[PDB]
């Protein structure tokens, strides 16, 4: 038997997240003491995010950018520092830094 | 990113579809997604669960995120699709089970 | 003083619903038989 | 045993054998093409 | 998952009709019903035999 149609439902939850507050912070910690927050029941635009003019690396694991803006996660934490441009190497999984 | 088992609270800005039951349809609920015939159902869900799994490990019920009604999710229907025939040489017709 | 847990603080240890089957987990519990402590 | 064959058959579709999870329509979703190749063959390395 | 149970051709009361008339043959007709036709016997005397 094949499908009719789909049915999307997320929660009635239209409350907007606070992406636009984190990545627009006047002052992210040395990388030695981050800022995280911690986004919960809210809307989570990342394709703000993904279109950016700004970012130099928009890099992912085990979630695909194009697909992030129609999935919804338990929680997520936004751990926000600053480093010498070059250290970027260091921020990646696996990486022995 | 956090990705776990648990009832999900950061979403993606997506549609809400109308509920439609007792037809097969391509569900996509909380970002937990799959295919079946939905049908409201007797099953005495505690107030604290989101969703029943099977004996199979499999999920097997949901309840819907903006409507607190138990939706059993049973597989759109399938099977073998085999042919009676006599041979070639006696005849062309067949019946298909 | 010291007394017994006996059969006591099993709880659900997740929001998914499992009716008619005997499901098997690894998690926190208290010890079967073990002691709870007791105050006054 | 004729049982505890398809019990044992059905509870190894839930085991990763490598993959990111074992809800194949959960790698579908989250990756892109050239990354789901990759999940993908490990669940079907498995399963098969 | 994929998985099907297809049913046997002989259903279980077809397989009763098969012991029963199993059954029959050698309550009423010995061994001989083995060999070719039920040829009858009495039964008292076919446990002579
Ligand atoms: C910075 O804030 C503006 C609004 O003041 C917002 O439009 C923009 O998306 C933010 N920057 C980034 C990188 O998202
Ligand atoms: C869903 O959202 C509407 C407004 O868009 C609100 O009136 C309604 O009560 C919400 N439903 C639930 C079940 O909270
Ligand atoms: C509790 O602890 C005592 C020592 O305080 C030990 O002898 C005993 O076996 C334990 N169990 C019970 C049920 O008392």
């Amino acid at each position: 038997v094949q499908p009719t149609e789909s049915i999307v439902r997320f929660p009635n939850i239209t409350n907007l997240c606070p992406f636009g507050e984190v990545f627009n912070a006047t002052r992210f910690a040395s990388v030695y003491a981050w800022n995280r927050k911690r986004i919960s029941n809210c809307v989570a635009d990342y394709s703000v995010l993904y279109n950016s003019a700004s970012f130099s690396t928009f890099k992912c694991y085990g979630v695909s950018p194009t697909k992030l803006n129609d999935l919804c996660f338990t929680n997520v934490y936004a751990d926000s520092f600053v480093i010498r441009g070059d250290e970027v190497r260091q921020i990646a999984p696996g990486q022995t830094g | 990113f956090e990705l776990l088992h648990a009832p999900a609270t950061v979403c993606g800005p997506k549609k809400s579809t109308n509920l439609v039951k007792n037809k097969c349809v391509n569900f996509n609920f909380n970002g937990l997604t799959g295919t079946g015939v939905l049908t409201e159902s007797n099953k005495k869900f505690l107030p604290f669960q989101q969703f029943g799994r099977d004996i199979a490990d499999t999920t097997d019920a949901v309840r819907d995120p903006q409507t607190l009604e138990i939706l059993d999710i049973t597989p759109c229907s399938f099977g073998g699709v085999s042919v009676i025939t006599p041979g070639t040489n006696t005849s062309n017709e067949v019946a298909v089970l | 003083a010291y007394t017994n847990s006996f059969t006591r603080g099993v709880y659900y240890p997740d929001k998914v619903f499992r009716s008619s089957v005997l499901h098997s987990t690894q998690d926190l519990f208290l010890p079967f038989f073990s002691n709870v402590t007791w105050f006054h | 045993q004729n049982a505890q064959a398809l019990n044992t058959l059905v509870k190894q579709l839930s085991s990763n054998f490598g993959a990111i999870s074992s809800v194949l329509n959960d790698i579908l979703s989250r990756l892109d093409p050239p990354e789901a190749e990759v999940q993908i063959d490990r669940l079907i390395t498995g399963r098969l | 998952n994929g998985l099907t149970v297809l049913p046997p051709l002989l259903t279980d009361e077809m397989i009763a009709q098969y012991t029963s008339a199993l059954l029959a043959g050698t309550i009423t007709s010995g061994w001989t019903f083995g060999a070719g036709a039920a040829l009858q016997i009495p039964f008292a005397m076919q446990m002579a035999y």
